[PDB]
C-alpha cells in the first residue's frame, strides 16, 4: 500500500510521499514519482488502485493545462480540486477511480491550501493530511507536536519523524522519501530523506 | 435449521441512590409486529435485598431465573444466611458464562442494596462480564433513556449546576418522565410501568399506565 | 478500545482508556480496562470484556492455589503461560481478546502480550487495541529506558489522549496504574474532556 | 475391572499392607545422602556384586538436569517412581519455563506413596 | 426436527366466569392440501386441564403420549393430589425449552387451559420455550385475526358469562374461516368447568356470501 | 387458484373459484377471475397477477380494433394467437397460464389452453390453476362426449367444489358462465348451492 | 451501513418566531477521524438553511446541484424560494436517483421570507417530505436524539431557551454514538438575524 | 400502516393511521396517508413512503391534465388504468400498494392496487401491516349499503383495533368521507393515543451549555 | 408411485403400480410394492427406496415375536404403532410415508395412513405416492360408506388406472390385494384388464 | 510473512531468521527469537500461524528433554526429526497445526543435518532450505552460490548476499537478522546482522 503526507504551513505547504512501486511480494521501482505537476502553483498526489491513478491525475492534468490555454491564467487550487472531485464523484456511473488523492496549492488571493479526498470523492481541506496505512501510524504524531504556525524547517523535523515512526514500527519496506514545497515562488524540490 | 432467538422487546431501567434502588420496566411483550400480553412484568423479586431486571429473549428469561432461585436456596442451605447483593451478581456472571457457546439473550440488571445500605446497581452482558454503575438503562429503548439520565443523574454537559445528590422525589419523576419519552417514541416500550423501589423497610410497587399503541 | 503499556527503569506504566461500544451505540463509559489479577499483577482488556474477565479472574484463583501449594508468588512467564495455553484451545470458536500482563518477578520488570490468537511475546513496549496504531506513535517519540516517573505519566496520558482523540471507537477516562516492587499503586482517573483543556 | 479393598484397618489401627511395605523397604539396600553447604553427596549400597556384572546398567543413581534421588526396597517400584516423577518434571518445565524445586517433586511423590495405600 | 410437514393452523381460548374454553378446527394440511379433515387438536390431560396445539402435529401427538404416561403414572399413586394445569404449563415450557436447547425442537405453538381451585388457568407455549398467561389467546394467523376481536372484547367487559364467551369464539372461527387460507369448516370446541372437559364437536360456521353480489 | 372451461354442443361453459392469497392470508375473497376479452370470449386468469391482467388489456385493444376493422364479430381462434405471440414474447418475464374460452359463428365454442410458454392447444375442456391437479382425475373419468348445458353446468360445478375442497389455496364462490350464441349467462354458486360431497366419516 | 461510513447528525427544532439547526463537524471514515471542521449546513437563502448528514460525499454532491438548480431558479423568478418549494425541489432532486439513490437525508429549517413563519421538515434518502412542528433529527444517532427531543422540547419557546435545549441535546446525544461528535455548530435562524456558534463538546 | 376503506351508500369512507416508522423507531406522529388525487378521488398510499408520494404527485397531475382537458370530472377507471400501467412497467419496483377510492358519475368505486399492477375491486379493504386486524372488524360488523355514521363508526373502530394490536400503527385516525353531493375531509376523527404529562421540567436557564464561538449576522 | 388401500366391511383392499423410476429412467418395471409384514397385515412403501424396506424389516421381526409371545394375531393398530414410533424416532433421516392396511379378528378392516412424519391416523381409504393428487378428486366422488369386495376393487383399478395415466412416474400392472379373514387374494392386472378411459378427442 | 533460512555445510549447519513479530500492520517485537534450543546440538526455526507454533515446539521440546531424561542421552536428529514429523502429521486430527519448521541438527556419526518441512509435514532433507516469501528471493541466489564444500565465512557471506537481496527487493520491513551455527562443539551464537 502506498503512503501520502502533506503539511500546510502559514505560507507554504509540505507534502512527501513514497517513492516505492509493488508487486504482490516484490517491489520493482525504486525511484517512482507519484508527484504529478499540474501547473505552476499546484501539485496532485495520487496513490490507489493502479490503472486508475495516472490515467485520471493525466486527465485532471490536461484540463489543468486547457484552461490555462484558453484563458491565459491558472486556475486557482480551490477550483481545480472541485473540478478533480466533480470528474471523481461523475462513481455511481460504470467507471471507477478508487484513487487516494492530495492536492497542494498556492492561491495568490489566498496562500498555501491543501486539499484531502478519498475514493468517494468526499473533499475536506485539513491543516495536514496522510494516506495509506502509515496514516494511522503517524496523524497522532502530527496532532502531538503540530501547531498553525510551524516554520518549515521544523516541518522538516516532523516529517522526519513521521519518516522515522514508519521505519521503526510500519512493516512494509519504506526506505526513501520524496519531498516538495510549494511557494509563491512556484514548486521548490528538496533533497530525497532516506534510511 | 431453526433460527433460535427472537428479541422480544422490553426496556429496564435501573437507578442506584444513596440509600435505595429503584427498579423498573414495561410490560408489554412483543414478537415482530405483535403485542402477545399487556401484563407481563420484567423485575423478579431475589431476595430481600435484590431485585432483579430482564430484558431479551424470554424464554431464556424464565430459564435464567427459574436457576438462580434454586442457587439461592441451595446458598441458604449451604451457608445459613440470604446472599448479598454482590455475591448474587458474582455468581450470575459464572452462570451467564457456563453457557458460553450458546448464550443466554439475557440483558440482566441487578438492583438492590449492599451490606452497607447503599443502592448498586450492576448491569451485565450475555457473557457475563459485569459492572457496578450508579444507573443503567437496558433493553430495547436504551439509546434514547440513557442520553437524558446522562444529561439529569451525571450531570455532563451543564454549566453552573450544584450537583445534588440523589433524592428519591425527583428520581421517580425521572423514572416516569422516561418511560413516557420511551413509549412516545419506541414501538416496543409501553402499556404499563412497574416500578421496585428497594430501601431497609422492604419492596413495594408503584403502577403508571403507558401509550397503548 | 486503547490499551497500552511499557516497561523502563522503575518499573511498568499501564494505561487505558474506558468506552465499550455495541457497534455505533456507546454502552459505556466508566469500564475498568485494567483488570486487577492480585496485589502484584495486572491484565489488561482489548476485543472482548467478558472472554477477558472470566479467564483473568480464573487466573487469579489459579495463582492464589499455587501461592497456597508452593509457598510462594507467581512469575510474569508461568502465569501469562497458563493465560496462554488456557485461550489456545478455544482457536477458532469466535474468541476476541488482547492482553499484557504486568508485574514485578526475580527478572525485574514483566511485560508480555497474549491474545486468543495464541501469540506469546515479550517486549519493552506495547500497545493493543483499535485505536492502538495512534497509541505507539505518541509512545514511542518520547519512549526510553530512562524516563523519569513523572515524564512516564505524561507520555502515558498523552498517548492514550491522541488515541482516544483520533479513534471514533476510543475514549471515556484515562485510568493509569503503575506497578512496583513492593506492588502496583493507582496514579490518576482523568475525562478526555478536562485534558483537552489540559493539552 | 478389579476393586476390592486389600488395604483396610485392623482392629487396632494398623493399614497391615502398610506395615507390610515398610518391611519390605526394611530388605532393601541401604542409601544415604549427606548435604554440604555447596554439595549434596548420595551414597548407596550394592547388592549382590557378580563381577560378570556390567555396572553401567545397575546405577542407582538425573530426574532433571538439577535433582537425583536414592531409595530403598523393591527396585522395579523405585523404576516406576522415578519414571512418573522425570514426566512431572518435563511438565513442569513445559507449564512454568522453569526447572523444578525439589519439594514439588517430593510432595508429589509422597503423595503418590499414600494414593495407592487407600 | 427441522421440517414441519403436516401441521395444523389457529387454536383459540378465552377465559370466562368460571372456566376456560378453547376452539380449533379438525383439519391436518399437508402444505397446500387438505390432507386429512377429520383429526383432534384438541387432547383433555385430566379433569381439570385441556390443551390444544397448532403447528406440526407429530410433535403434538408426541406430547399427547408423554403428557398422558405422565398423568397415568400420578394416578397410579393414588394419593389425592392432581396436576393444577399451572404444573402442566411449567412442564411444558421445560419440555419444549430442553427440546429447543438441543437445537431439534417441537414444532408447536400449544394453549394449556384448565380449571383449578375455582380459578381459571390459559397459558401459551410456543416452541421456543416463551410462555406466559393472558386472558385471551390465540396461536398461528389467529394472533392477528382474533386476537383483535377477543382484546376488543376483554376491554369493554373482563368478566364473560359461558355463552358470551362461546359466541365470541363461534364468532372468532367465522373470521378464522373467512380469511385463514389453511383453515377448514370444521371444528371443536372443548371448555373445562368445575364439572370438567367437554369436547363438543365437529360444529360448523354458517357462511354469508352477500358481498358476492358486490361487485358491480 | 382454479379454473375450468368445458366445451359443449353450442358454446362453452367456465367456471372459477374466488379466493386470492398472498401466502396464507386471504387477500380478497370475492375475486371475479373471468375477463371479458370481448363480447363472447372469456379469458381465465392464474398464474402471477400482475401479467395476466397486464396481457389482456393489450389484447383486448388489439382485438377491439381488428373487429372494427374487419366488421365482425372476432374469433376465439384469433383471440388465442394474439396470446399465443404475447405471452411468448415476454415469456420469461410472464408467469402466465391462461385457458382461453368463446363462441364464434364460424366454428362454435371453443376452449384453448395456452400454458406458460407461449404455445396454443385446443381442448375439449380445460383445466387450470393450482388446484388442478386434484381434479384432472374426476374430468378424465366424467366427462363424456357432448354433454348438454345443464350436464355441462353441473360437471364444471362439481369438479370445481372436489379442487376447493382439497386444495387450500381454493375456495369461495364459484363463478359460472356460459358462453354462446344467445349471449353469456353468468351465475354465482354460494354457499349451500355449491355441490356438497360428505367427508369421508368412520 | 453505507449511511454510517461517515458518521454524521444532524437535528432542527421549532422555536416561537424561530428556528434553530444544528450540525456535527465529525468527517470520519469508519473508525479513523480525518477532520474536525466539515460544513454540513449550507445557506440556500437569508433566512433558510439546509442541513444534509449522511456520506459526505454525497452531501457535497447534492448540494452542488441543488445550488445549481436553486440559482437558475432564483434567476429565472426574482424572488428567494420559500422553503416548500425547496423542500419540493430537493425531493425531486433525490427521487431523480430512486434506484441510484444519494446516502443523503435532508433537514431544512428556515423562515418563509414574507410571513415568517417557522418552517422545519426532513427527508428520507429517497424523498419522503415530513412536516413536523416540534423537530427533526437525521444522521447515524437518531434514536439518542429523538431521546432528547421528545423530553425536552416544549412549544413557544423564545431563542435563548431555544439555544439552550437544542445545545443540550446535540451535546447530550453525539456523547453517546461513537462515529460521531468532536465539535458542533448551532445555528440561530431569527426574524433580524442569524446567531452561528459553536460549542464545547467531548473530543474523544 | 395500518388504512381501510368501506363502500356505503353513498359514497367511500377512507381511514388512516398517522405513525410513519423507519426501522423500528417512530419517525412522525401526524403523517397525512390520505391523498389527494382528484376533489372525488382520494388515494390512500401503504408501503414505501416516498415512492407511494411521487406517484400520488405524478396521478394528480396526470388528471389535472384531464379534467381541465375533457372540462369533466374525471373518472376512477382512469386512475386506476394510470396506476396499473405505471406499477406494470416498473414491474413492482415501486414499493407502494394503493387504495384507489373515489365516486364517479357511476357511483362509488373502491380498487386495491398491487404493486405489480394486479388490481382488484373490493367493497371494503385493509392495508399495511396492521391490516389483518381491521380486517376482523370488517368480516365481523360489514354490511352491505350502511348509512354514513355507521361506516364512519365502523372504520374508525376497525382503525383503532388496527392501532391497539400492531405496533406498526398508531396515535391519530383520519377519516375522509366520500359521496355525489359532499366531501367531508375529518382530519383528524379520533385521538384513542395521549401523550402522558411530564412530571418533572427540565428547563436550562442562559449560560447552561458553554461556548466557544459566536457571530451575528444582522439582515434585512 | 401410486399406492391405494380402501376398507370395506370384512377387510381391506390395496392396489399398486409397479414402476420404479430414477431420473426419467424406468430402473424396474414389474416392481411389487406390497409387502407382507405379517400374515394378514400389508405396508406400502411410497419414497424412499431404502428406507421402507429397512424399517420394515425391523417392525417384521418385532411384530413377529411379538405374535409368538402374545400367542395371538398380532393387531393393526400395532403395526402402525411399531411404525409410528420408529418413522418419528428417525424422521430427520427417512422419507417415509406408509399406507398400513390389513385385518385382524378384534377390530376388522383397518387402514392407517401414516404421513412423512411418524403420526398416525386410521382412514376409511389411504392414497399415497406421487400420483395420488391426481386422484384425490376421483375419490373423494367415488367412495360410498360400505362397498362390496369387486366395488371396491374394481374402484381401487378405477382411481390406479386414472393416477397411471395422468402421471409420469406411475404405470405397469396394477398388482392388487383383498385381505380379509379368509386369507390374502392377490391378483395383477396387465393390459387390456386394466380399466380403459378413453382420450378426450375431438369431434 | 515471517522469514527463514538454513545452509548445511560439510560438517556444520547455519541457520539465520528474522527477529520480528507482526500485529497486522505493525510489527511488535523486534527482538523476536524463532530459534528453540531441542537439546545441545539441535534447534528447530518456527514460524507459521501464531499459537500453534510456540505450543508445538515447546511440546516437541518437552519429549526430547523427557528422552535425555529418560535414557542418559540425546535424540539423533533424524530421530527428532522423525518424531516431530509424525506428531506434526497426527493434520487430519481435530488439532491440525499450521506450523513452517526447519530443523538442524549435528550427530556424532552422521554429521550435519538439516531438515525441511511444511505444514503438511512433508520432510524433506536439503543443502539448504528457506520458508516464506522471502524465499522465492533467496533461493535463487543459492542456487547460483552453494557449493557442497562452502566453508563456513563464504556461508556468512552468501548469507549476506541473501538478507541484502531482503533488504533490496523484499518488500516486508525486515531489517535485523538472528545467526545461530551448530557443529561438534554444541551451539554457538553469532553477531546479529543488521541493516
Amino acid at each position: 500500500m502506498e503512503y501520502l503526507i502533506g503539511i500546510q504551513g502559514p505560507d507554504y505547504v509540505l507534502v512527501a510521499s513514497d517513492r516505492v512501486a509493488a508487486s504482490n511480494i516484490v517491489q520493482m521501482k525504486d525511484d517512482h514519482d507519484k508527484m504529478f505537476k499540474m501547473s505552476e502553483k499546484i501539485l496532485l498526489l495520487c496513490v490507489g488502485e493502479a490503472g486508475d491513478t495516472v490515467q485520471f491525475a493525466e486527465y485532471i492534468q490536461k484540463n489543468v493545462q486547457l484552461y490555462k490555454m484558453r484563458n491565459g491564467y491558472e486556475l486557482s487550487p480551490t477550483a481545480a480540486a472541485n473540478f478533480t472531485r466533480r470528474n471523481l464523484a461523475d462513481l455511481r456511473s460504470r467507471t471507477p477511480y478508487h484513487v487516494n488523492l492530495l492536492l497542494a496549492g498556492y492561491d495568490e488571493h489566498e496562500g498555501p491550501a491543501l486539499y484531502y479526498m478519498d475514493y468517494l470523492a468526499a473533499l475536506a481541506k485539513a491543516p495536514f493530511a496522510a494516506h495509506g496505512y502509515g496514516a494511522f501510524l503517524t496523524l497522532s504524531i502530527l496532532d502531538r507536536y503540530y501547531t498553525p504556525t510551524i516554520s518549515r524547517e521544523r516541518a522538516v523535523e516532523l516529517l522526519r519523524k513521521c519518516l522515522e515512526e514508519l521505519q521503526k514500527r510500519f512493516i512494509l519496506n519504506l526506505p526513501t522519501f520524496s519531498v516538495r514545497i510549494i511557494d509563491k515562488n512556484g514548486i521548490h524540490d528538496l533533497d530525497n530523506i532516506s534510511f | 435449521r431453526f433460527s433460535p432467538y427472537v428479541f422480544n422487546g422490553g426496556t429496564i431501567l435501573a437507578i442506584a441512590g444513596e440509600d435505595f434502588a429503584i427498579v423498573a420496566s414495561d410490560t408489554r411483550l412483543s414478537e415482530g409486529f405483535s403485542i402477545h400480553t399487556r401484563d407481563s412484568p420484567k423485575c423478579y423479586k431475589l431476595t430481600d435485598k435484590t431485585v432483579i431486571g430482564c430484558s431479551g429473549f424470554h424464554g431464556d428469561c424464565l430459564t435464567l431465573t427459574k436457576i438462580i432461585e434454586a442457587r439461592l436456596k441451595m446458598y441458604k442451605h449451604s451457608n445459613n444466611k440470604a446472599m448479598t447483593t454482590g455475591a448474587i451478581a458474582a455468581m450470575l456472571s459464572t452462570i451467564l458464562y457456563s453457557r458460553r457457546f450458546f448464550p443466554y439473550y439475557v440483558y440482566n440488571i441487578i438492583g438492590g442494596l449492599d451490606e452497607e445500605g447503599k443502592g448498586a446497581v450492576y448491569s451485565f452482558d450475555p457473557v457475563g462480564s459485569y459492572q457496578r454503575d450508579s444507573f443503567k438503562a437496558g433493553g430495547s429503548a436504551s439509546a434514547m433513556l440513557q442520553p437524558l439520565l446522562d444529561n439529569q443523574v451525571g450531570f455532563k454537559n451543564m454549566q453552573n449546576v450544584e450537583h445534588v445528590p440523589l433524592s428519591l422525589d425527583r428520581a421517580m419523576r425521572l423514572v416516569k418522565d422516561v418511560f413516557i419519552s420511551a413509549a412516545e417514541r419506541d414501538v416496543y416500550t409501553g402499556d404499563a410501568l412497574r416500578i421496585c423501589i428497594v430501601t431497609k423497610e422492604g419492596i413495594r410497587e408503584e403502577t403508571v399506565s403507558l401509550r397503548k399503541d | 478500545t486503547t490499551t497500552l503499556a511499557f516497561k523502563f527503569r522503575h518499573g511498568v506504566i499501564v494505561a487505558a482508556d474506558s468506552r465499550a461500544t455495541a457497534g455505533a451505540y456507546i454502552a459505556s463509559q466508566t469500564v475498568k480496562k485494567v483488570i486487577e489479577i492480585n496485589p502484584y499483577l495486572l491484565g489488561t482488556m482489548a476485543g472482548g470484556a467478558a472472554d477477558c474477565s472470566f479467564w483473568e479472574r480464573l487466573l487469579a484463583r489459579q495463582c492464589r492455589i499455587y501461592e497456597l501449594r508452593n509457598k510462594e508468588r507467581i512469575s510474569v512467564a508461568a502465569a501469562s503461560k497458563l493465560l496462554a495455553n488456557m485461550v489456545y484451545q478455544y482457536k477458532g470458536m469466535g474468541l476476541s481478546m488482547g492482553t499484557m500482563i504486568c508485574g514485578w518477578d526475580k527478572r525485574g520488570p514483566g511485560l508480555y502480550y497474549v491474545d486468543s490468537e495464541g501469540n506469546r511475546i515479550s517486549g519493552a513496549t506495547f500497545s493493543v487495541g483499535s485505536g492502538s496504531v495512534y497509541a505507539y506513535g505518541v509512545m514511542d517519540r518520547g519512549y526510553s529506558y530512562d524516563l523519569e516517573v513523572e515524564q512516564a505519566y505524561d507520555l502515558a496520558r498523552r498517548a492514550i489522549y491522541q488515541a482516544t482523540y483520533r479513534d471514533a471507537y476510543s475514549g471515556g477516562a484515562v485510568n493509569l496504574y503503575h506497578v512496583r516492587e513492593d506492588g502496583w499503586i493507582r496514579v490518576s482517573s482523568d475525562n478526555v474532556a478536562d485534558l483537552h483543556e489540559k493539552y | 475391572s478389579y476393586d476390592r479393598a486389600i488395604t483396610v484397618f485392623s482392629p487396632d489401627g494398623h493399614l497391615f499392607q502398610v506395615e507390610y511395605a515398610q518391611e519390605a523397604v526394611k530388605k532393601g539396600s541401604t542409601a544415604v545422602g549427606v548435604r554440604g553447604r555447596d554439595i549434596v553427596v548420595l551414597g548407596v549400597e550394592k547388592k549382590s556384586v557378580a563381577k560378570l556384572q556390567d555396572e553401567r546398567t545397575v546405577r542407582k543413581i538425573a530426574l532433571d538436569d538439577n535433582v537425583c534421588m536414592a531409595f530403598a526396597g523393591l527396585t522395579a517400584d523405585a523404576r516406576i517412581v522415578i519414571n512418573r516423577a522425570r514426566v512431572e518434571c518435563q511438565s513442569h518445565r513445559l507449564t512454568v519455563e522453569d526447572p523444578v524445586t525439589v519439594e514439588y517433586i517430593t510432595r508429589y511423590i509422597a503423595s503418590l506413596k499414600q494414593r495407592y495405600t487407600q | 426436527t427441522q421440517n414441519p410437514m403436516v401441521t395444523g393452523t389457529s387454536v383459540l381460548g378465552v377465559k370466562f366466569e368460571g372456566g376456560v374454553v378453547i376452539a380449533a378446527d379438525m383439519l391436518g394440511s399437508y402444505g397446500s392440501l387438505a390432507r386429512f379433515r377429520n383429526i383432534s387438536r384438541i387432547m383433555r390431560v385430566n379433569n381439570s386441564t385441556m390443551l390444544g396445539a397448532s403447528g406440526d402435529y407429530a410433535d403434538f401427538q408426541y406430547l399427547k403420549q408423554v403428557l398422558g404416561q405422565m398423568v397415568i403414572d400420578e394416578e397410579l399413586l393414588g394419593d389425592g393430589h392432581s396436576y393444577s394445569p399451572r404444573a402442566i404449563h411449567s412442564w411444558l415450557t421445560r419440555a419444549m425449552y430442553s427440546r429447543r436447547s438441543k437445537m431439534n425442537p417441537l414444532w408447536n405453538t400449544m394453549v394449556i387451559g384448565g380449571y383449578a381451585d375455582g380459578e381459571s388457568f390459559l397459558g401459551y407455549v410456543d416452541m421456543l420455550g416463551v410462555a406466559y398467561e393472558a386472558p385471551s389467546l390465540a396461536t398461528g394467523y389467529g394472533a392477528y385475526l382474533a386476537q383483535p376481536l377477543l382484546r376488543e372484547v376483554l376491554e369493554k367487559q373482563p368478566v364473560l358469562s359461558q355463552t358470551e364467551a362461546r359466541d365470541l369464539v363461534e364468532r372468532c372461527m367465522r373470521v378464522l374461516y373467512y380469511r385463514d387460507a389453511r383453515s377448514y369448516n370444521r371444528f371443536q370446541i372443548a371448555t373445562v368447568t368445575e364439572k370438567g372437559v367437554e369436547i363438543e364437536g365437529p360444529l360448523s360456521t354458517e357462511t354469508n356470501w352477500d358481498i358476492a353480489h358486490m361487485i358491480s | 387458484t382454479t379454473i375450468m372451461a368445458v366445451q359443449f354442443d353450442g358454446g362453452v361453459v367456465l367456471g372459477a373459484d374466488s379466493r386470492t392469497t398472498t401466502g396464507s392470508y386471504i387477500a380478497n375473497r370475492v375475486t371475479d377471475k373471468l375477463t371479458p376479452i370481448h363480447d363472447r370470449i372469456f379469458c381465465c386468469r392464474s398464474g402471477s397477477a400482475a401479467d395476466t391482467q397486464a396481457v389482456a388489456d393489450a389484447v383486448t385493444y388489439q382485438l377491439g380494433f381488428h373487429s372494427i376493422e374487419l366488421n365482425e364479430p372476432p374469433l376465439v381462434h384469433t383471440a388465442a394467437s394474439l396470446f399465443k405471440e404475447m405471452c411468448y414474447r415476454y415469456r420469461e418475464d410472464l408467469m402466465a397460464g391462461i385457458i382461453i374460452a368463446g363462441w364464434d359463428p364460424q366454428e362454435g365454442g371453443q376452449v384453448y389452453s395456452v400454458p406458460m410458454g407461449g404455445m396454443m392447444v385446443r381442448q375439449s375442456f380445460a383445466i387450470g390453476g393450482s388446484g388442478s391437479s386434484y381434479i384432472y382425475g374426476y374430468v378424465d373419468a366424467t366427462y363424456r362426449e357432448g354433454m348438454t348445458k345443464e350436464e355441462c353446468l353441473q360437471f364444471t360445478a362439481n369438479a370445481l367444489a372436489l379442487a376447493m375442497e382439497r386444495d387450500g389455496s381454493s375456495g369461495g364462490v364459484i363463478r359460472l358462465a356460459a358462453i354462446a350464441e344467445s349471449g353469456v349467462e353468468r351465475q354465482v354458486l354460494l354457499g349451500d348451492q355449491i355441490p356438497k360431497f360428505a367427508v369421508a366419516t368412520l | 451501513s453505507i449511511m454510517s461510513y461517515n458518521g454524521g447528525a444532524v437535528m432542527a427544532m421549532k422555536g416561537k418566531n424561530c428556528v434553530a439547526i444544528a450540525a456535527d463537524r465529525r468527517f470520519g471514515i469508519q473508525a479513523q477521524m480525518v477532520t474536525t471542521d466539515f460544513q454540513k449546513i449550507f445557506p440556500m437563502g437569508d433566512r433558510l438553511y439546509i442541513g444534509l448528514a449522511g456520506l459526505a460525499t454525497d452531501v457535497q454532491t447534492v448540494a452542488q446541484r441543488l445550488k445549481f438548480r436553486l440559482n437558475l431558479y432564483e434567476l429565472k423568478e426574482g424572488r428567494q424560494i420559500k422553503p416548500y418549494t425547496l423542500m419540493s425541489m430537493v425531493a425531486n432532486l433525490l427521487y431523480e436517483k430512486r434506484f441510484g439513490p444519494y446516502y443523503t437525508e435532508p433537514v431544512i429549517a428556515g423562515l418563509d421570507p414574507k410571513t415568517f413563519k417557522p418552517f422545519i421538515c426532513s427527508l428520507d434518502l429517497i424523498g419522503c417530505p415530513m412536516v413536523t412542528d416540534d423537530f427533526v433529527v437525521s444522521g447515524t444517532c437518531a434514536e439518542q436524539m429523538y431521546g432528547m427531543c421528545e423530553s425536552l422540547w416544549e412549544p413557544n419557546m423564545d431563542p435563548d431557551h431555544l439555544f439552550e435545549t437544542i445545545s443540550q441535546a446535540m451535546l447530550n446525544a453525539v456523547d453517546r454514538d461513537a462515529v460521531s461528535g468532536m465539535g458542533v455548530i448551532v445555528h440561530i435562524i431569527e426574524k433580524d438575524k442569524i446567531t452561528t456558534r459553536t460549542l464545547k463538546a467531548r473530543m474523544d | 400502516t395500518t388504512i381501510a376503506g368501506v363502500v356505503y351508500k353513498d359514497g367511500i369512507v377512507l381511514g388512516a393511521d398517522t405513525r410513519a416508522t423507519e426501522g423500528m423507531v417512530v419517525a412522525d406522529k401526524n403523517c397525512s396517508k390520505i391523498h389527494f388525487i382528484s376533489p372525488n378521488i382520494y388515494c390512500c398510499g401503504a408501503g414505501t413512503a416516498a415512492d407511494t408520494d411521487m406517484t400520488t404527485q405524478l396521478i394528480s397531475s396526470n388528471l389535472e391534465l384531464h379534467s381541465l382537458s375533457t372540462g369533466r370530472l374525471p373518472r376512477v377507471v382512469t386512475a386506476n388504468r394510470m396506476l396499473k400501467q405505471m406499477l406494470f412497467r416498473y414491474q413492482g419496483y415501486i414499493g407502494a400498494a394503493l387504495v384507489l377510492g373515489g365516486v364517479d358519475v357511476t357511483g362509488p368505486h373502491l380498487y386495491s392496487i398491487y404493486p405489480h399492477g394486479s388490481t382488484d375491486k373490493l367493497p371494503y379493504v385493509t392495508m399495511g401491516s396492521g391490516s389483518l386486524a381491521a380486517m376482523a372488524v370488517f368480516e365481523d360488523k360489514f354490511r352491505p349499503d350502511m348509512e354514513e355514521e355507521e361506516a364512519k363508526n365502523l372504520v374508525s373502530e376497525a382503525i383503532a383495533a388496527g392501532i391497539f394490536n400492531d405496533l406498526g400503527s398508531g396515535s391519530n385516525i383520519d377519516l375522509c368521507v366520500i359521496s355525489k353531493n359532499k366531501l367531508d375531509f375529518l382530519r383528524p376523527y379520533t385521538v384513542p393515543n395521549k401523550k402522558g404529562t411530564r412530571l418533572g421540567r427540565y428547563r436550562c436557564e442562559k449560560g447552561t451549555t458553554a461556548v466557544l464561538t459566536e457571530k451575528i449576522t444582522p439582515l434585512e
